């Protein structure tokens, strides 16, 4: 016999301060208990489980569920109990590859090891927790004892100590076959080739020889598979990849269900197909949180599944990675904060897509969020090619130019181009940074009561100009925003405006082409309309002359 | 050449921090470095019994073109012992921070022929990441100390204390710190000169290596703290003393008897934004009045060792930044203004960044410790890049602010 390499043992341990499990066993009917004496004892006289004594006081329970179109009875043991006091093991499980990452080789044999979890030994100072009891028919002998000589299925340490050790043997095979690629992720082993097939199903042997030496059976007649593969819900074909796929589903009283089963579902699409907007289908679920409420699609709703519809038509596909050209990352601005991204290395052929929705936030304008999509795209494309993507972007050199470096904070966006695909993004307005001789000054001020919600906004200016307005179901906050945009509504296109407001002050300051406030839109209606604007700031009651003049006629 | 017993403080499990994902080049100079510091003995391979992650990634420093390895060992900090067992630590030197010349000194590599506890390894796990989940992450643990962890100069410094003990013999002039994997090493004499004694101590480092080449040369006497100034002019228009006014309305919380009702009575009527007005002489008087105040500094304000320093940054432009370093509000320990020339005439984070390590130099300086930064940028993109401009081996912590605040006027 050509002998086994041992694997080598992880050392585990149950949770700081806790002890082992002490379950007790099911009552089961006498045909179960029959099944599950057949199974232990192959397993037993396989070497992967033994008979243990009446020392052993821990016990996790064991049920036996029937194959289905089949009668081959299999067992199950439930380690809920043994998992919550068993050690935390390492998580590098942390991500599931992205098909667009794989680079094009041309022979590529997947083998899965959905058998070797159970030839890799278990510590063996932590075999004792792993103990179960099949009972006995009438209860009337003590329940044959059991425990595990190795990785047990359902137990929380079995997935990272078959991959680590899985790797361990794997290091000196790829190391002294650079002409292969091996990844490993779950219980599927990926090895690819640029070489002749020929050669291939060879090494292909030899890692299968290889594993042997540790005493790890692996797939031979057929059973290990060459694309393609319907995986993780793509499909993996040799030159092309996409989407499984999946077809949405219809009712017409649309529940919680039936589109958390739709956008989750078109969130999906949207890695490969491009310009999938979920706007008007998220709205419907964050303003409820009931996992059964039904209520109707909005007017903008099948406006868009109808969007939706018109691309999930026809089936478009992936390129995989190509480490010797370019990466480019390409955005198109879709409206309602609505941001889509193709990322490719030639024309016409993406890699991957996917879209951006804007963060919850109060006021918003377009740069920021281009930004923030940006830094998205940039994350994932190292995540998925270890590189930062050369970007195309919908906003002229010069406007990007102006934004950064009057910007109040630091911002910076890697290399990139403008791309003149409309709708482009735009400064909408642009505050002086000194005031404007010849233009009129309106001191505006607000003031609301904190009781009746009554208030007063209103402005004075330089050349005997005045307005004060009454206001019902106010605040300070409001008023002092309504002054401003009534200095603007009523002054010349070119106009200094001297306020003290420090909250209007805060939510200009940080430039929004857009808000959830009526009024603060109204506002930047009117900023982009005009020429030039100075907003000076002053603190108030301290009677500066104009605001103090004014701040009288808004509390009188 | 034995352990000294390391824990945690009770309550605390090890860090658990995700590893972020890295460039491909990061990872090949990770892989490359650790293959070598694996051989050396200085870290091993770690199976999946070990939960705990800390995160790794790659820089170059300063005028030099080959990658470095640094490990965000912040929240370990956090959670490793104090030690003041024979020790209370290192009292800080508030010599250093007087002196005409200070140079730091990289001693890591010093920190790399100490073993580490044998317990104490499990904790400073960390993962060379794959690119795309394709290979599971290789990972390694430190035998040996490691560079960043605040544990490292405690324990080395009763090792150290012998190293330099011939030093400041002969030059009880000179004063030396050290902090994480630096050595901070300061003197009042003249800069031809005090180049001079640097590279003896650079030297009088290597004989000890027998049983880390370059300088960088901080001065922290020839600059100062930065006053309050207001405008000097002899025509002022209502915009003019409306920013003076508020400026003045803002220094009076920090300095008592700032006055500035002689100035805003000039402001009263509706005048234009540019329009001149000559100052009243009791105006005139206030002001002056008002400049007296703000030379002489800040009464009552004193440094805690209890509570944390807090640095805030103001973007101004061109290339420069303001800062102060406080911890109450409106009294400021210090504060300076940073300049250009130095990378990113076109990256705003290059700069922020810069500047977030020159603060926290100049904080370790004066006090030992390192602040509490507010940075005047997004999260989601200081997050992203500030790794690809950093070279210090210690990091700060630090939030975000996202309202603009009206202070960047007065600072200007
Ligand atoms: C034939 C095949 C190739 C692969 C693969 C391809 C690439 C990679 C890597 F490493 F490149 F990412 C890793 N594995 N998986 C499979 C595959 O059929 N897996 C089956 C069970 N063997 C299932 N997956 C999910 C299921 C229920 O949810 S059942």
């Amino acid at each position: 016999m050509v002998p086994i390499s041992p694997i080598e043992t992880v050392p585990v341990k149950l949770k700081p301060g806790m002890d082992g499990p002490k379950v007790k066993q099911w009552p089961l009917t006498e045909e179960k208990i029959k099944a599950l004496v057949e199974i232990c004892t192959e397993m037993e006289k396989e070497g992967k489980i033994s008979k243990i004594g009446p020392e052993n006081p821990y016990n996790t329970p064991v049920f036996a569920i029937k194959k289905k179109d089949s009668t081959k009875w299999r067992k199950l043991v439930d380690f809920r109990e043994l998992n919550k006091r068993t050690q935390d093991f390492w998580e590098v499980q942390l991500g599931i590859p992205h098909p667009a990452g794989l680079k094009k080789k041309k022979s590529v044999t997947v083998l899965d090891v959905g058998d070797a979890y159970f030839s890799v030994p278990l510590d063996e100072d932590f075999r004792k927790y792993t103990a179960f009891t099949i009972p006995s028919i009438n209860n009337e002998t003590p329940g044959i004892r059991y425990q595990y000589n190795v990785l047990p299925q359902g137990w929380k340490g079995s997935p990272a100590i078959f991959q680590s050790s899985m790797t361990k043997i794997l290091e000196p095979f790829a190391a002294q076959n650079p002409d292969i690629v091996i990844y490993q992720y779950m219980d599927d082993l990926y090895v690819g080739s640029d070489l002749e097939i020929g050669q291939h199903r060879t090494k292909i042997e030899e890692l299968r020889q290889h594993l042997l030496r540790w005493g790890l059976t692996t797939p031979d007649k057929k059973h290990q598979k060459e694309p393609p593969f319907l995986w993780m819900g793509y499909e993996l074909h040799p030159d092309k990849w996409t989407v499984q796929p999946i077809v949405l589903p219809e009712k017409d009283s649309w529940t919680v269900n039936d589109i958390q089963k739709l956008v989750g579902k078109l969130n999906w699409a949207s890695q490969i197909y491009p310009g999938i907007k979920v706007r008007q289908l998220s709205k419907l679920l964050r303003g409820t949180k009931a996992l059964t409420e039904v209520i109707p699609l909005t007017e903008e709703a099948e406006l868009e599944l109808a969007e939706n519809r018109e691309i999930l038509k026809e089936p478009v596909h992936g390129v995989y990675y190509d480490p010797s050209k370019d990466l480019i990352a390409e955005i198109q601005k879709q409206g309602q904060g609505q941001w889509t991204y193709q990322i490719y290395q030639e024309p016409f052929k993406n890699l991957k897509t996917g879209k951006y929705a804007r963060m919850r936030g109060a006021h918003t304008n377009d740069v920021k969020q281009l930004t923030e999509a940006v830094q998205k795209i940039t994350t994932e494309s190292i995540v998925i090619w270890g590189k930062t993507p050369k970007f195309k972007l919908p906003i002229q050199k010069e406007t990007w130019e102006t934004w950064w470096t009057e910007y109040w904070q630091a911002t910076w966006i890697p290399e990139w181009e403008f791309v003149n695909t409309p709708p482009l993004v735009k400064l909408w307005y642009q505050l002086e940074k000194e005031p404007i001789v010849g233009a009129e000054t309106f001191y505006v001020d607000g003031a609301a009561n904190r009781e009746t919600k009554l208030g007063k906004a209103g402005y004075v200016t330089n050349k005997g100009r005045q307005k004060v307005v009454p206001l019902t179901n106010t605040t300070n906050q409001k008023t002092e925003l309504q002054a401003i945009y009534l200095a603007l509504q009523d002054s010349g296109l070119e106009v200094n405006i001297v306020t003290d407001s420090q909250y209007a002050l805060g939510i200009i300051q940080a430039q929004p082409d857009k808000s959830e406030s009526e009024l603060v839109n109204q506002i930047i209606e009117q900023l982009i309309k005009k020429e030039k604007v100075y907003l000076a700031w002053v603190p108030a009651h301290k009677g500066i002359g104009g605001n103090e003049q004014v701040d009288k006629l808004v509390s009188a | 050449i034995e352990t000294v017993p390391v824990k945690l403080k009770p309550g605390m499990d090890g860090p658990k921090v995700k590893q972020w994902p890295l460039t491909e080049e990061k990872i090949k100079a990770l892989v490359e470095i650790c293959t070598e510091m694996e051989k050396e003995g200085k870290i091993s391979k770690i199976g999946p019994e070990n939960p705990y992650n800390t995160p790794v990634f790659a820089i170059k420093k300063k005028d030099s073109t080959k990658w470095r390895k640094l490990v965000d060992f912040r929240e370990l900090n956090k959670r490793t012992q104090d030690f003041w067992e024979v020790q209370l630590g290192i009292p800080h030197p508030a010599g250093l921070k007087k002196k005409k010349s200070v140079t730091v000194l990289d001693v890591g590599d010093a920190y790399f022929s100490v073993p580490l506890d044998e317990d104490f390894r499990k904790y400073t796990a960390f993962t060379i990441p794959s690119i795309n989940n394709e290979t599971p992450g290789i990972r390694y643990q430190y035998n040996v100390l490691p560079q960043g962890w605040k544990g490292s100069p405690a324990i080395f410094q009763s090792s150290m204390t012998k190293i330099l003990e011939p030093f400041k013999k002969q030059n009880p002039d000179i004063v030396i710190y050290q902090y994480m994997d630096d050595l901070y090493v300061g003197s009042d004499l003249e800069i031809g000169q005090h180049r001079t004694k640097i590279e003896e101590l650079r030297q009088h480092l290597l004989r000890w290596g027998l049983t880390l080449w370059m300088g960088y040369e901080l001065h922290p006497d020839k600059w100062t703290v930065q006053p309050i100034v207001l405008p000097e002019k002899d025509s002022w228009t209502v915009n003019d003393i409306q920013k003076l006014v508020g400026k003045l309305n803002w220094a009076s919380q920090i300095y008592p008897g700032i006055k500035v009702r002689q100035l805003s009575k000039l402001l009263r009527g509706t005048k234009a934004l540019t329009e001149v007005i000559p100052l009243t002489e009791e105006a005139e008087l206030e002001l002056a009045e008002n400049r007296e105040i703000l030379k002489e500094p800040v009464h009552g304000v004193y440094y805690d060792p209890s509570k944390d320093l807090i640095a805030e940054i103001q973007k101004q432009g061109q290339g420069q930044w303001t800062y102060q370093i406080y911890q109450e509000p409106f009294k400021n320990l210090k504060t300076g203004k940073y300049a250009r020339m130095r990378g990113a005439h076109t990256n705003d984070v290059k700069q922020l960044t810069e500047a977030v390590q020159k603060i926290t130099t100049e904080s370790i300086v004066i006090w030992g410790k390192t602040p509490k930064f507010k940075l005047p940028i997004q999260k989601e993109t200081w997050e992203t890049w500030w790794t690809e401009y950093w070279q210090a081996t210690w990091i700060p912590e630090w939030e975000f602010v996202n309202t603009p605040p009206l202070v960047k006027l007065w600072y200007q």
